[PDB]
C-alpha cells in the first residue's frame, strides 16, 4: 500500500498512548514507542487485517553516549502482502530490561542476543540469552562507543603452558586517527 | 492423488526406472568431456591471462631525467583504508619537497588501488607482479627502496601500462 | 647502567637492550630462556648448526625481528664471532648430555665454552656474560661430562673475571630428558627400573625458576657479577618419592624394581657405547647413559654455603602441582 | 611449435600458437636453466606479453 | 669420509624429491581467501599436477594452509589441529588477513597473524592472492624444501 | 562517585581510576571558520607512545 | 542422548562451521550452530572511516557476490545523498548484479552437489565461473574484490572489448548450464538425497525471516527487484520462479531458472545499453578526470578535499534492502552529517537462514543435514559481520 | 528459562543474589570433575573466593544495577559449566610503595 | 647506475632554455602522465625551479 496511506491509518487506527513519537518521510514510515509498549504495538502491528507485518528484518541498535536513554533499539518490518516497510525504535538503557519479541517473530532471537552481545541491552523473558557473536569470556560490549576499536585484550601462543594465552594489548603500530573534518560545515 | 495409470506410459515409465536410462545418459555425458581437450594451463611456463587494470607490486615511479615522482602530498597515506601507508617528509637542502620514509605494510595492504587513484603525479602505482612468496615477514615490509626497486624494474611495462589506459578516467 | 634502557609498558612490543646471543637455545632451557627474554620485549639473537627448521619455533615469542635465527659452524671460530657482532650480552648453554661420535664430552662442553669465550672477550662488548653449567660440577665427579663443565666454567673466569656462572639440578619441564623417557619406558613395559636403588637424593628444579633466575641475574647489574650461583629446587627428593609423584598421575600399574649400581653400571655401558664407532649418527642413549649413573653416586645437594635463590629474592616453584602437570597426556 | 616469437637475455625463449575459437596453449616459456628456474625470470618487457596484457612482443615494447 | 658423502648426498636428494613431488596440503580456508585457494584447486590452475592434493584431517596431511582472518575464538583451534601433524609440518599462509592483521589488523576479536599462533614458513600475500600467486608461493615452499640436508646434519651431529 | 555503571560495563577495573580532562576544543587558528566548536570530547592522557625499534612505527 | 559437535575442515561444510547438535542416536533432535568464529569486526570498524574508505568492507562480507552488496551500499549512500546516476552506470551496475548472481547460483549449486557426493559439476561449474572472474579482472584489478561500484557511478569506463567477450560467453552458457543440468535433475539419487527434505511452510518462513530463494521455494512470490524495482529493472523483462512444495530441491529448480533469468537480463542489457557519462556531475561524491585534475583548479581542489576528507552526508538514517542472490540484503546506515558514518549495520541474509537450521533438521538423520547446510548457502563472512 | 523482568525493591535483589551464589554452590562439583582437577584445589576455597567476589560490589545500592551484575553472573557460571572456557582459566582467574613505583616508570 | 640519488642527479641536467616571461610545466610530454601544470616566473637571473620535477627554467633573453 501506499507510503502515506500507512502513515494515515496506522496513526489514526492506533492506541494514542502508545506511539509517543511519529514521523513520515520518503526514507521510511518511523514509529517512536515507549519501551513497555514496544510489545503490544508489536503484536498489533502482526495480526491486523489492514497492516499485516509478517516478517521482522531485523533489530538494530545505536548508541548515542549523549542522552539519558544512551541506546535505541531500531525493529525494521517489512508487510509482504501489501508490499510496505514500517520501522519502530525504542529508547533504551544500561541497565534498563526491554521486553523481548521472540514470541511474535521467532528469528528475532538471534538478534537479540547479538544486541545484547554488541550494546548489552537486556532483553525480558529471552530464552537463553547469551553472547553470540565475541569469543568466550569476553569482558565489555564492543558496539558501545566506550569501546576502544582495538580492545583491551591481546591473543597469542605461550610456550612455557602449551595453550593460547591472552594479554592486554600492546600495539605494534597505532590507529593512526585522521581528523579531515574541516569548518564551513 | 498423482496418478500415471495407463497401459502403455506404466510400460514405459517402469522400464526407464529398471534399465537406469536416466543413470546412462548422465553417464555418457562424462565420457564426452573424458575426450575432449583440457582447460588447464602448465603455470610456470604458461601464465593465465590479466589486464591492463591488474593490482599487483607496488612500484614508485620517478621521472625519466631521474628524479622521483612522490612529492610526499600524503594523499595515499590518507586515502589508504587499510592504514598500511607510513610517510615521513622533510625538506632537501634543494628546497624540494621529498619523502625520506615511505614504508608499505604489505601485510596489512589490500590491494585495492585507492593509493594508486589518489596520487597527483602518478607517483606510486600497481605493477603486475603478483609473485612475492616471501619466506619471511619482515621482508613484507616495502620500505621506500624495494619501492624503488621494483619501479626501476616494471618501469618499462607499468609506463606502458599507465599509457594504454590513460584514455580511461 | 647505558644498556637496559626501558621503553613502553613491559610487554611484546616492549623495547630492552639486551640483544643477545643466546647459544643452545633448540635445546631445553632455551625455549624458555627465549620465551623470558623476548617476553619483555628485549632483541634476542639464536644461532643454531643443525637443519632451519629446529629454531623455527622460537620465532614466535618476539616481533618482527625480535628472535633472529642464525647459522653458524662451531668448529669455525669466525662465523661465531660474526653472528655475536651486533650484541651486547651472550648467554651460553651449550652442553651435550652423552657421548657422540663426532664431538666427544670435553669438546662439547670444555672446548666450546673457552672458544665462545675467547671470542666474546676479543668483541669487547658483550658487558654481561652468562655460561651455564651443572650442579653436581665437582673437578673429581666420577662423571665425564661433570667434569668437562668444571674445565669450562673455570676456564670461562679467567677468560671473563666478570662472568657469572649458573648451576641448576636436573631441571624438570614438558619435554624434559630425566622424567619423559620414565613415563615412555613405563607406557612399554611398566617395570620402571631404578639404577640407582635408591636413597640417591638430589634437588630437582622448575625449567621456569631456571630461566627465571636467569634472567633476573640480566636484569641487576649489582652483586651477581663474577658470582656462581647454585640453582636448586625447594625440597630434597630422592629417586623412590620422585618416581612416586611420577607414577601416582600415571596410574596404570605401580611396579618397582630394583638393581644393584655396580651390576647396573657395568651392564649399560658396553650395550650402550664401549665397542660401537663406525657409524657416526649412533642412536642417542636412553636411561642407562653410562656418565647419568656416575653422576649418581653421590649426592648432589646445595652447597650450604653457597649462593642460592633467596639470595636472589625468588622462591622455586612446588614440584607437585603445576610443573609436574604435563603427565596427563601421558596417562 | 607453430611460431617462435623473440628471445630473452637471460635465454629462455618464448612461442606461441594460435587457436581458432577456445582459448588454450596460446604463449608460453621455455627456460633457459634447470636449477628449478624460480618460476620468475620473465623480464618487465615480456611480462606484459606472457600474460596477455599487451599484445607487442617485448622485444618491440624495449623500443 | 669422503666415499660416502655421495652416499649421503644422493640419500639427502631422494629424501626431498620424495617430500616435494608429493604435498599434501591441509585445507584451513575459513573466509574469502578459501574461494582463490579453491579456485587453484580447480580445472584451470590445477594442482594435482604438482602433486598436491588436499586431505580431509590433519594426521595425514604434509602441510597446512591458513586462508582467511584468523579471528580470537579461532586462535585455539587452529594452534590445536596444527599440533596433531607429523614431523615436516610445514605452515603457508595465504591472503594478506592471515599473514599479519589484514586490512582489519585493528579489532577486539581478530589475531593479528596466524604467525603469532603457529610458525609460518611461507608467507603468500594479497587480498586475495591470484590461483597463480598461491601457485608461486607453492612452489617455493617447494624450493625451501629442497634446502634440507637433514640426513647430513644428523650425520655431523 | 557512582561508579555502578563503571563497574557493570565490564571494562577491567584498572582502567577505571584514570584521571581524565574534559574541555571544548578550541578554534584552529590557521582557519578562520566556527563550524568545529560547541562539541566537548574527555581526553584521556594517552601520554606513553614509544617508538617500534624496526621500523620507526609509533606504538602504544 | 549424546551430543557430538562437527567443524569438518575440508570446505564441504564451507569452512569455519561449528555445529553442536544432539541426537536421539541416528535421527537428530536438535542442532545449534555456534557462529562468532569469523566476527572480524566490521560495524565497529566502518564508522571509523570514511564513507568511501569503508566500501571494500562490503566486498569482504558476502564473497561470491561481491557486487551484490557494494550495490546495496551505494544506493544507501545515494538515497542519503539524493543523487543521480547515469543510465550507463546504472545498466552496467545491473549486468555485474547478475554475473554475481549467476556466480554465487554456481557455487551454491556445486558446493551442495560436492556435500550430497557429485564431484563433476564442481569442476565444470569452476571452469565456467573463471570467464566471469575473468571479466571482474578486466573493468577493474581484483578478479574477486573488485571495488568497481562507488556511490556516485562506477569507478571506471568498461573496456573497449568487454561486450563482445560477454556476449561471446552467453552464447554458451546456455548450453553449459544444460549439461550441468543433465546430470541432476534426472539422476535419480539427486531426487532422493533432497525431496522431503527440509520442508518449509510459506507461514513458517515468513516468520523465521527466510527472504530469497528459502522465500520463494515455499511458494511467495517474493522478489526485491520486482516488489521494489531500484535500478534498471522495469526496462528489463524476466520471470520469477516459485516453488510448490519447497524442500531442498525446488529450491535447487528455482536456483536453475535464477540462474537463466540472469542470463536473459544478461543479454537485455547488453543489447539495450546507452552511452554517456558513468559518474555522476555532482562532483561532491565523483572525482575529477586525471586529465582535468591536472589542468583545472577547481578540480584539483575537488580530488584532494575528496581523497581525503570524503564527501559529508547529511544527517539522516536510511534502510536499504537490495536482493543479494542469497536473498535480502539490507545495509541501514546512520548519518552523523560528517564524513564517517555513524552507525552502519548490515543485514546478512545467511544470519535468519542460519538460525533456521534448528527447526529445518528435526527428525532428520546425519546425512540429511549436510544437505540443509548446502541448499541455504550460507557463508560465513556476512553471517559473522 | 527467561530473564527475569527486574526488582522493584532492594529485598527482591537480595533473594536473586542468594538463588545466584546457591546456584553457583550447586555448581561447583562439576565444574571440578568436569576441568579433571580434584587435588589441585579443594572445593572449599572456591566458595570464599566466590563470596569475596559477591561482596565486592557491595556499595551497589541502585536494584537494576544489582540485577544485570547478577545477570553477568549467571553467564559467567554457565559459560564455565560448559567445556567452553580454556583449561585452567578459572583457577587464574579465581584464585615505601612510592619507590618501588619510582624505580620502574614515570607513569607508576 | 644507481650511486646517484635523485638528489645530486636532478642538478646534472641542464637548465631549459625558453623566451618569454614565464613557462608552463608539465612534467611528461603527455600532459595526463605528468604532474599538474605549474607557470613559473622565470625573472632572476637564477634558473627557476619547477616545485614538482625539480627542472630548472632560464631565460635565454637578456
Ligand atoms: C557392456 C558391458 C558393461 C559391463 C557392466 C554392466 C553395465 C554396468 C552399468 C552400470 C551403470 C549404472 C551404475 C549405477 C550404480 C547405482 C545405480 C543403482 C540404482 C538402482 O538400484 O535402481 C534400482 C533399479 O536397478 C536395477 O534394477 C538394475 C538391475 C536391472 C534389472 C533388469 C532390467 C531389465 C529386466 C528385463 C529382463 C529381461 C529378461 C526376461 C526374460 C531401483 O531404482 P529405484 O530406487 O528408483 O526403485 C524404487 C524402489 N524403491
Ligand atoms: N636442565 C638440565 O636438565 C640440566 C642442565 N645442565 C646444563 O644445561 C644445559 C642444557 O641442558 P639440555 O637442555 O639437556 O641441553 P640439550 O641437551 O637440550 O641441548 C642443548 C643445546 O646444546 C646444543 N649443542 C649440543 N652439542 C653441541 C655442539 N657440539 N655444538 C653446538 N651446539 C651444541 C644443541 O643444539 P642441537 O640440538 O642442534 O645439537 C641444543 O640446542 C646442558 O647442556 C648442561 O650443560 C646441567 C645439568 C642438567
Ligand atoms: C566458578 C564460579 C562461577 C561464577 C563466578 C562468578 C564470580 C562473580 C560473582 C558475581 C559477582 C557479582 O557482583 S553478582 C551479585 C552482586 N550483588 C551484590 O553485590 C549485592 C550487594 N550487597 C548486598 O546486598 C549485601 O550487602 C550483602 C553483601 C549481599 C549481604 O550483606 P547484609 O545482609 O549485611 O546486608
Ligand atoms: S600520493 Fe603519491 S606523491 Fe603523494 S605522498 Fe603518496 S606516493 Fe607520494
Ligand atoms: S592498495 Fe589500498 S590498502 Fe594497499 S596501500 Fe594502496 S590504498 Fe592502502
Ligand atoms: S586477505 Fe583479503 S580476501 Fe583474504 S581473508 Fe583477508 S580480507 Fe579476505
Ligand atoms: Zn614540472
Amino acid at each position: 500500500m501506499d507510503n502515506q496511506f500507512i502513515f494515515k491509518y496506522s496513526w489514526e487506527t492506533l492506541p494514542k498512548k502508545w506511539v509517543k513519537k511519529m514521523e513520515r518521510s520518503e526514507h521510511g514510515n518511523r514509529f517512536d514507542t515507549n519501551t513497555d509498549y514496544l510489545f503490544q504495538l508489536l503484536c498489533f502491528l502482526k495480526l491486523h487485517t489492514y497492516t499485516r507485518v509478517q516478517v521482522l528484518i531485523d533489530i538494530c541498535g545505536v548508541d548515542y553516549p549523549s542522552r539519558k536513554r544512551r541506546f535505541e533499539v531500531v525493529y525494521n518490518l517489512l508487510s509482504t502482502r501489501y508490499n510496505s516497510r514500517i520501522r519502530v525504535q525504542t529508547s533504551a538503557d544500561e541497565v534498563t530490561r526491554i521486553s523481548s519479541v521472540v514470541s511474535l517473530f521467532p528469528s528475532a532471537g538471534w538478534w537479540e542476543r547479538e544486541v545484547w552481545d554488541m550494546f548489552g541491552v537486556s532483553f525480558i523473558n529471552h530464552p537463553d540469552l547469551r553472547r553470540i557473536l565475541t569469543d568466550y569470556g569476553f569482558e565489555g560490549h564492543p558496539l558501545r562507543k566506550d569501546f576502544p576499536l582495538s580492545g583491551y585484550v591481546q591473543v597469542r601462543y605461550d610456550d612455557p603452558e602449551k595453550r593460547v594465552v591472552s594479554e592486554p594489548i600492546e600495539m605494534t603500530q597505532e590507529f593512526r586517527y585522521f581528523d579531515f573534518a574541516s569548518p564551513w560545515e | 492423488k498423482e496418478i500415471s495409470k495407463d497401459w502403455n506410459t506404466v510400460f514405459e515409465r517402469s522400464i526407464n526406472t529398471l534399465f537406469l536410462t536416466e543413470m546412462v545418459r548422465g553417464l555418457s555425458l562424462t565420457l564426452k568431456y573424458f575426450f575432449d581437450p583440457k582447460v588447464t594451463i602448465n603455470y610456470p611456463f604458461e601464465k593465465g591471462p590479466l589486464s591492463p587494470r591488474f593490482r599487483g607490486e607496488h612500484a614508485l615511479r620517478r621521472y625519466p631525467t631521474g628524479e622521483e615522482r612522490c612529492i610526499a602530498c600524503k594523499l595515499c597515506e590518507a586515502v589508504c583504508p587499510a592504514q598500511a601507508i607510513t610517510i615521513e617528509a622533510e625538506e632537501r637542502e634543494d628546497g624540494s619537497r621529498r619523502t625520506t620514509r615511505y614504508d608499505i605494510d604489505m601485510t596489512k595492504c589490500i590491494y585495492c588501488g585507492f593509493c594508486q587513484e589518489a596520487c597527483p603525479v602518478d607517483a606510486i602505482v600497481e605493477g603486475p607482479n603478483f609473485e612475492f612468496a616471501t619466506e619471511t615477514h619482515e621482508e613484507l615490509l616495502y620500505d621506500k627502496e624495494k619501492l624503488l626497486e621494483n619501479g626501476d624494474r616494471w618501469e618499462t611495462e607499468i609506463a606502458e601500462n599507465l599509457r594504454s589506459e590513460s584514455l580511461y578516467r | 647502567v647505558g644498556h637496559l634502557a626501558r621503553k613502553g609498558t613491559g610487554g611484546r612490543s616492549s623495547v630492552s637492550g639486551i640483544v643477545a646471543t643466546v647459544f643452545g637455545a633448540t635445546g631445553f632451557l632455551g625455549r624458555y630462556l627465549v620465551q623470558q627474554l623476548a617476553k619483555m620485549g628485549s632483541q634476542v639473537l639464536v644461532p643454531f648448526r643443525g637443519s632451519e627448521d629446529s629454531p623455527r619455533h622460537l620465532k614466535l615469542m618476539g616481533d618482527l625481528g625480535q628472535v633472529v635465527p642464525m647459522k653458524f659452524d662451531p668448529r669455525d671460530e669466525d662465523s661465531i664471532k660474526a653472528v655475536m657482532a651486533k650484541a651486547n650480552v651472550v648467554i651460553n648453554l651449550i652442553g651435550r648430555e652423552y657421548e657422540t661420535r663426532n664431538f666427544s664430552f670435553e669438546d662439547a662442553n670444555h672446548h666450546i665454552a673457552e672458544k665462545l669465550a675467547l671470542v666474546a672477550k676479543e668483541h669487547g662488548g658483550i658487558m654481561r656474560y652468562i655460561q651455564v653449567s651443572c650442579l653436581g660440577a665437582s673437578v673429581s665427579s666420577p662423571s665425564r661430562m661433570l667434569r668437562a663443565k668444571a674445565a669450562a666454567e673455570e676456564a670461562v673466569l679467567n677468560a671473563l673475571p666478570e662472568a657469572t656462572i649458573m648451576r641448576p639440578a636436573t631441571m624438570i619441564g614438558t619435554e624434559d630428558r630425566i622424567l619423559n623417557p620414565w613415563s615412555m619406558f613405563v607406557k612399554k613395559y611398566g617395570f620402571l627400573p631404578l639404577i640407582g636403588g635408591g636413597t640417591t637424593k638430589f634437588q630437582p628444579v622448575y625449567v621456569v625458576d631456571v630461566a627465571a633466575a636467569i634472567v633476573a641475574a640480566l636484569k641487576d647489574d649489582g652483586s651477581s657479577m663474577g658470582k656462581t650461583y647454585e640453582l636448586g629446587g625447594p625440597d630434597v627428593f630422592t629417586t623412590h618419592e620422585l618416581a612416586e609423584i611420577m607414577y601416582d598421575m600415571i596410574r596404570e600399574w605401580p611396579r618397582y624394581v630394583k638393581l644393584p649400581f655396580p651390576i647396573a653400571k657395568a651392564m649399560a655401558a658396553p650395550r650402550d657405547f664401549m665397542v660401537n664407532k663406525v657409524p657416526f649418527p649412533l642412536p642417542s642413549p636412553q636411561i642407562f647413559n653410562l656418565d647419568q649413573i656416575n653422576a649418581l653416586t653421590t649426592d648432589t645437594l646445595v652447597s650450604d654455603n653457597a649462593l642460592k635463590f633467596q639470595d636472589l629474592d625468588l622462591v622455586p616453584h612446588k614440584l607437585k602441582g603445576y610443573p609436574v602437570e604435563f603427565l596427563i597426556q601421558y596417562r | 611449435g607453430a611460431t617462435l616469437v623473440g628471445v630473452d637475455k637471460f635465454g629462455n625463449k618464448y612461442y606461441q600458437k594460435l587457436g581458432d575459437t577456445q582459448y588454450g596453449r596460446h604463449r608460453w616459456v621455455e627456460y633457459a636453466s634447470k636449477d628449478r628456474y624460480n618460476a620468475s625470470q620473465v623480464p618487465a618487457e615480456w611480462h606484459g606479453w606472457l600474460h596477455f596484457i599487451t599484445d607487442h612482443t617485448g622485444d618491440e615494447l624495449l623500443s | 669420509s669422503k666415499a660416502a658423502e655421495f652416499v649421503i648426498s644422493k640419500v639427502d636428494d631422494l629424501m626431498n624429491w620424495a617430500r616435494t613431488g608429493s604435498i599434501w596440503p591441509m585445507t584451513f580456508g575459513l573466509a574469502c581467501c578459501a574461494v582463490e585457494m579453491m579456485h587453484t584447486g580447480a580445472a584451470r590452475y590445477d594442482l594435482d599436477r604438482f602433486g598436491i592434493i588436499f586431505r580431509p584431517s590433519p594426521r595425514q596431511s604434509d602441510c597446512m594452509i591458513v586462508a582467511g582472518t584468523l579471528t580470537n575464538k579461532m586462535a585455539p583451534a587452529l594452534r590445536k589441529v596444527y599440533d596433531q601433524m607429523p614431523e615436516p609440518r610445514w605452515v603457508i599462509s595465504m591472503g594478506s588477513c592471515a599473514n599479519g592483521g589484514g586490512y582489519y589488523h585493528y579489532s577486539y576479536s581478530v589475531v593479528r597473524g596466524c604467525d603469532r599462533i603457529v610458525p609460518v614458513d611461507i608467507y603468500v600475500p594479497g587480498c586475495p592472492p591470484t590461483a597463480e600467486a598461491l601457485l608461486y608461493g607453492l612452489l617455493q615452499l617447494q624450493k625451501k624444501i629442497n634446502r634440507r640436508k637433514d640426513f647430513l646434519h644428523w650425520w655431523n651431529k | 562517585k557512582r561508579g555502578e555503571i563503571g563497574k557493570v560495563s565490564g571494562i577491567p577495573e584498572e582502567h577505571l581510576s584514570r584521571k581524565v580532562i574534559i574541555y571544548s576544543p578550541a578554534r584552529t587558528a590557521t582557519q578562520s571558520g566556527s563550524g568545529k566548536l560547541g562539541k566537548w570530547k574527555i581526553n584521556f592522557v594517552s601520554t606513553l607512545k614509544w617508538e617500534n625499534p624496526l621500523m620507526g612505527w609509533t606504538s602504544t | 542422548n549424546f551430543t557430538l559437535n562437527f567443524g569438518p575442515q575440508h570446505p564441504a561444510a564451507h569452512g569455519v562451521l561449528r555445529l553442536v547438535l544432539e541426537m536421539n542416536g541416528e535421527v537428530v533432535e536438535r542442532a545449534e550452530p555456534h557462529i562468532g568464529l569469523l566476527h572480524r569486526g566490521t560495524e565497529k570498524l566502518i564508522e571509523y572511516k570514511t564513507y568511501l574508505q569503508a566500501l571494500p568492507y562490503f566486498d569482504r562480507l558476502d564473497y561470491v557476490s561481491m557486487m551484490a552488496q557494494e550495490h546495496a551500499y551505494s544506493l544507501a549512500v545515494e538515497k542519503l545523498l539524493n543523487c543521480e546516476v547515469p543510465l550507463r552506470a546504472q545498466y552496467i551496475r545491473v549486468l555485474f548484479c547478475e554475473i554475481t548472481r549467476i556466480l554465487n547460483h554456481l557455487l551454491a549449486l556445486t558446493t551442495h552437489a560436492m556435500d550430497v557426493g557429485a564431484l563433476t559439476p564442481f569442476l565444470w561449474a569452476f571452469e565456467e565461473r573463471e570467464k566471469l572472474l575473468e571479466f571482474y579482472e578486466r573493468v577493474s584489478g581484483a578478479r574477486m574484490h573488485a571495488s568497481f561500484i562507488r556511490p556516485g557511478g562506477v569507478a571506471q569506463d568498461l573496456p573497449l572489448g568487454l561486450c563482445r567477450d560477454i556476449d561471446s560467453f552467453t552464447q554458451q552458457f546456455a548450453s553449459r548450464i544444460d549439461e550441468l543440468e543433465e546430470m541432476l535433475t534426472g539422476n535419480r539419487i539427486w531426487k532422493q538425497r533432497l525431496v522431503d527434505i527440509g520442508t518449509v511452510t510459506a507461514q513458517q518462513a515468513k516468520d523465521w525471516g527466510f527472504s530469497g530463494v528459502m522465500l520463494r521455494g515455499s511458494g511467495v512470490c517474493w522478489d526485491l527487484r520486482r516488489a521494489a524495482p531500484y535500478d534498471v529493472y522495469d526496462q528489463l523483462d524476466f520471470d520469477v520462479p516459485v516453488g510448490t512444495r519447497g524442500d531442498c530441491y525446488d529450491r535447487y529448480c528455482i536456483r536453475i531458472e535464477e540462474m537463466r533469468q540472469s542470463l536473459r537480463i544478461i543479454v537485455q542489457c547488453l543489447n539495450q545499453m546507452p552511452s554517456g557519462m558513468i559518474k555522476a556531475d555532482d562532483r561532491k561524491l565523483c572525482p575529477p578526470s586525471r586529465c582535468r585534475m591536472k589542468l583545472s583548479m577547481e578540480s584539483l581542489i575537488h580530488h584532494f578535499e575528496l581523497y581525503t576528507e570524503g564527501f559529508s552526508v547529511p544527517a539522516s538514517s536510511t534502510y536499504t534492502a537490495v536482493e543479494a542472490p542469497k536473498g535480502e540484503f539490507g545495509v541501514f546506515l546512520v548519518s552523523n552529517g560528517s564524513n564517517r558514518p555513524y552507525r552502519c549495520k548490515i543485514r546478512a541474509p545467511g544470519f535468519a537462514h542460519s538460525q533456521g537450521l534448528d527447526f529445518m533438521s528435526k527428525h532428520h538423520m546425519l546425512a540429511d543435514v549436510v544437505t540443509i547446510i548446502g541448499t541455504q548457502d550460507i557463508v560465513f563472512g556476512e553471517v559473522d559481520r | 528459562i527467561g530473564v527475569p523482568p527486574n526488582s522493584a525493591n532492594l529485598t527482591e535483589a537480595r533473594r536473586r543474589v542468594f538463588d545466584f551464589f546457591r546456584a553457583a554452590c550447586r555448581s561447583i562439583p562439576t565444574i571440578m570433575d568436569i576441568y579433571n582437577l580434584q587435588d589441585v584445589v579443594a572445593p572449599s576455597q572456591l566458595r570464599y573466593a566466590i563470596s569475596a567476589q559477591i561482596r565486592n560490589n557491595a556499595h551497589i545500592t541502585d536494584p537494576k544495577v544489582i540485577d544485570l551484575l547478577i545477570f553477568k553472573g549467571m553467564e559467567e557460571l554457565t559459560d564455565i559449566v560448559d567445556h567452553a572456557k580454556q583449561r585452567h582459566h578459572i583457577i587464574g582467574q579465581y584464585v615505601t610503595d612510592f619507590l618501588k613505583n619510582f624505580y620502574t616508570s614515570n607513569y607508576f | 647506475r644507481s650511486k646517484k640519488s635523485p638528489m645530486e642527479l636532478i642538478s646534472e641536467v641542464p637548465p631549459i632554455k625558453v623566451d618569454g616571461r614565464i613557462v608552463a610545466c608539465e612534467g611528461d610530454t603527455n600532459p595526463a602522465l605528468g604532474h599538474p601544470i605549474e607557470f613559473i616566473c622565470l625573472d632572476l637571473n637564477e634558473p627557476a625551479i619547477c616545485k614538482y620535477c625539480g627542472l630548472r627554467y632560464v631565460q635565454d633573453h637578456h
